[PDB]
RNA sequence: GUCGCGGCGCGCCGAGGGCCCGACGCCUGGCGGAGAAUCAGGGUUCGACUCCGGAGAGCGGGCCUGCGAGACGGCCCGCACAUCCAAGGACGGCAGCAGGCGCGGAACUUGCCCAAUGCGCGGCGCGCGAGGCAGCGACGGGGAGCGCGCGAGCGAGGCGGGCCCACAGCCCCCGCCGCGCAGCCGAGGGCAAGGUCUGUGCCAGCAGCCGCGGUAAUUCCAGCUCGGCGAGCGUCGCGCGGCGCUGCUGCAGUUGAAACGCCCGUAGUUGGCCCCCCGCCGCCACGAGGAAACGGGAGCGCUCCAGGCAGGCCCGUUGGCCC
């Protein structure tokens, strides 16, 4: 009844058993100041999602190589990390798997592939932008800053057609 | 009186090698001893046994390599899952690449190595590292 | 009568002065606030740093904030 | 001991947990009953109640002081509580026999601190919290 | 531009019709309307009956525009008038709105009824 | 007798049937499983509600109709507790949906529609408080904000559209107008953050715990600073972990809690070796068959996500496969 039910939902995000560590908090500080983080819950999805790969890889690892199985999976998660651009493309192995921080997590934002293009030459200023959708990824506009771009869509991420850089009409301070 | 009689050699052959005597006497042998004995010889941390038959249960002579560090009886004989002798090596034994947990399987006693080599599950007769 | 009890209901908090709050700006919630105590830490390290790290509520630390 | 490890002593192991099992304190107060038909909160996190009167307590030796406190009769259960009211000088804010709302220390029934024999304490009087009383959030 | 390509087109024999996705390209500002879109849409179904097109769900996509609909395409404008949900046409003026009661209000009535 | 087997009812004839491998009796703030929570492994804990199967429609009975109900939005009666009333009589049943009340710490609109999702009825469309849709809605889950720039620029909003929709709406897309906008616990330690000024003086208070306060409080009341989390933060109850402090893995008993004072003993449990070669065991592997959701997982850009099984110029497009 309500099939508003039947649709489910996932805990994303994972805190600390022990709270308050000063040199964990500060490494977290140093994180949120140079990706432009919003608050540590940001921190923890992607803390999350790097442990659960490492694990399967981990589970992986107690297969025997080429187990129907293992080739299945082992294939398909290495396949998933370096088309999203977060695991070295040549390894393809369990072991460079095992390797891979939460700073590569941070790389895939699309506010972060913004200072690296110099479009706003500021993890912050790259923010700003996302949240005015004045950078738009090959023809997709996007106001969410991790969009975690796909290795490909590296190429399309520019500023968007809409008015801003080659303005379509009159942005922001020439409008106002 | 004597319920488990691997056990109880098992532990003089221990007992041995802590005051490094090459030679045991085990006084009570058995066909289960005998395969245990042939299991460890063959991964060398053993040397020759030699079974002085009696019109008795019989008595086993084993001369010692210094190589075991210890060896046990599993009691109950459990039933393993194939799939889960891993978990047995994991506790049991030190180190995935050292150390034998010493099965039985219809097929016969066999190593967990051999276990995993054709998926077979059985009662463990005990483990020696 | 040193008990006092429920005749000594109130007492230190009616007997305080009140000191009044100094008006501040805002801080920049956002990632800047954690962009800023990052400025105040691991970036500039003077603030912190008076040579070595003294620790964010040292003394020493403070009046070099004007506090 | 041999702690019975046979291959057929199955039941024997499962009787000795369940019968030891209840040797635990902690155990016993979950699974007896004894607390929940005993609790003043039973199985409730607070219960409404009338201030039967405001009396301070002798705080336990070495801390000196009278912790005020209101005696209070629960509605569901018409047994008589023990409730601290809490921060300073909030006893004022409660009147003989108000409504009021009352919550375990934190110590799942056992008293909390030097205030003796208090296994709860006061977190609202007359509908208005009494932190938001204290703080002026929220006036009588 | 009015880009309205249409794709996934599946002649229904059943239905005398030719439902089919329809995918508008166009830049910045949003497409001039449901109807003038219409006009093109005709063109490209090859249908070459203005009356019996029609797109059922449009929705304009975050950012670029490149809006997914179905349009019903029909042989007849009978077939349309025999086949057609009611609250489309109704839209469309195709066919009137006969304006309802309340449902509660056919529910009391209906209630009466039986004591009757 | 029943649809039918049966102590299922009846006569008759015997003397059984159960049990320390716990019967019977009693109790249960006992629906059961699919599952859920917590988590190395093993465990533990919880099964109101989605799916399934049961069981009931205030409480007992008893019934006809029917293909099927011992039906309660059928009837009949006993028992409560009601309502209409002209006092003669009549007539009940929200463990449907809103909504009232009682109670409890605790829980939504007397809201709108059959158009899907089904089903009922018959080839030509209506019925459905099933269901959908909106309202309330910090149960909770997820995504963005409160800046940034030297002056760059929105979205939150507003106003008309487009479109959506049973109609509304909301989203999003357009043009214009453009109002960034934070708290809640703490700093003696555990446990992160003041060898600052006020008050107070074992008082008031604090403090899960150890502790602070007795006129110079790092612990209170304030100011100031600083910390942690974050549109959430605190508080209380409970489950799990912690806790190998329940111990199968894996606990202890000389002295911290704890070998019965001693011995025989029935159940129970445990039983040296020894026969290769089959028979039944147990045991282990391998099948077969038996719903999904769910957990995992392939494939996939919901703008990102929590999602969903979609999508795309297509495996016979997919939605495998495991549980």
């Amino acid at each position: 009844p309500r099939i508003s039910r039947h649709r489910n939902s996932s805990k994303t995000y994972s805190t600390p058993k022990k709270p308050f560590t000063k040199p964990r908090l500060d490494a977290e500080l140093k994180l949120c100041g140079e990706y432009g983080l919003k608050c540590k819950r940001e921190i923890y999805r992607a803390r999350y999602m790097l442990a659960k790969i490492r694990r399967t890889a981990r589970n992986l690892l107690t297969l025997d190589e080429n187990d129907i199985k293992r080739r299945f999976e082992g294939a398909a998660l290495l396949r998933r990390l370096h088309m999203l651009g977060i695991l070295d493309e040549e390894k393809d192995q369990l072991d460079y798997v095992l390797g891979l921080r939460i700073e590569d997590i941070f790389k895939r934002r699309l506010q972060s592939v913004i200072v690296e293009s110099k479009l706003a030459k500021s993890v912050h200023h790259a923010r700003n932008m996302i949240k005015a959708r004045h950078i738009s990824v090959g023809g997709q506009i996007v106001n969410i800053p991790s969009y975690m771009v796909r290795i490909s869509n590296t190429s399309r991420v520019a500023i968007a057609d809409t008015s801003s850089l080659a303005p379509n009409g009159k942005p922001g301070r020439t409008k106002r | 009186v004597r319920i488990n009689v691997l056990r109880d050699a098992l532990k003089s052959i221990c007992n041995a090698q802590r005051i490094g005597k090459k030679q045991v006497i085990v006084r009570p042998s058995s066909k289960v001893i005998i395969e245990f004995l042939q299991l460890m010889q063959k991964n060398g941390y053993i040397s020759d046994f030699a079974v002085v038959d009696n019109h008795r249960s019989n008595r086993i002579v084993v001369n010692l390599i210094g190589r075991l560090n210890k060896a046990g009886v599993i009691s109950p004989r459990f039933d393993i899952p194939a799939n889960d002798i891993e978990k047995w090596v994991v506790n049991l034994l030190p180190s995935r690449l050292f150390g034998h947990i010493i099965l039985t399987t219809s097929q016969g006693i066999m190593d967990h190595i051999e276990a995993q080599h054709r998926q077979i599950g059985g009662k463990v007769i005990g483990y020696f590292y | 009568r040193a008990h006092g009890g429920l005749t000594s209901a109130g007492k230190v908090r009616k007997c305080t002065p009140k000191k009044e709050k100094k008006e501040k700006p805002r801080p920049p919630r956002g990632r800047a606030y954690k962009r800023l105590l990052y400025n105040k830490n691991f970036v500039d390290d003077t603030l912190i740093h008076n040579g070595r790290r003294l620790g964010p509520n040292n003394l020493l630390i403070r009046q070099k904030l004007g506090f | 001991s041999g702690k019975t490890s046979g291959l057929y002593t199955a039941r024997k192991l499962r009787t000795i947990r369940r019968i030891q099992r209840w040797a635990d304190k902690r155990y016993r107060k979950a699974h007896l009953g004894t607390w929940l038909k005993a609790n003043p909160l039973e199985g409730a996190c607070m219960a409404r109640g009338i201030v039967t009167q405001k009396i301070g307590i002798s705080a336990k030796q070495p801390n000196s002081a009278v912790r005020k406190a209101v005696r209070v009769q629960l509605t569901k259960n018409s047994k008589k509580i023990t409730a601290f009211v809490p921060r300073d000088g909030s006893l004022t804010y409660i009147d003989n026999n108000d409504e009021v709302l009352v919550a375990g220390f934190g110590r799942a029934g056992r008293a909390v601190g030097d205030i003796p024999g208090c296994r709860f304490k006061v977190i609202k009087v007359a509908g208005i919290g009494l932190l938001a009383l204290f703080l002026r959030k929220r006036e009588k | 531009e009015i880009t309205v390509k249409v794709r996934k087109v599946l002649n229904n024999p059943l239905l005398q019709r030719q439902q089919c996705v329809v995918d508008v390209l166009h830049p910045g500002c949003t497409y001039e309307s449901k109807e003038a879109i219409k006009a093109k849409v005709a063109q490209q179904l090859k249908v070459a009956d203005q009356k019996n097109i029609v797109l059922y769900g449009f929705k304009t996509s975050f950012g670029g525009g490149h809006t997914v609909g179905f349009c019903n395409a029909y042989q007849n404008m009978d077939a349309l008038m025999k086949y057609e949900p009611g609250f489309r046409k109704i839209r469309c003026g195709l066919i009137e709105a006969p304006k309802p009661v309340s449902r509660k209000q056919l529910k009391n009535l209906k209630n009466r009824r039986l004591k009757k």
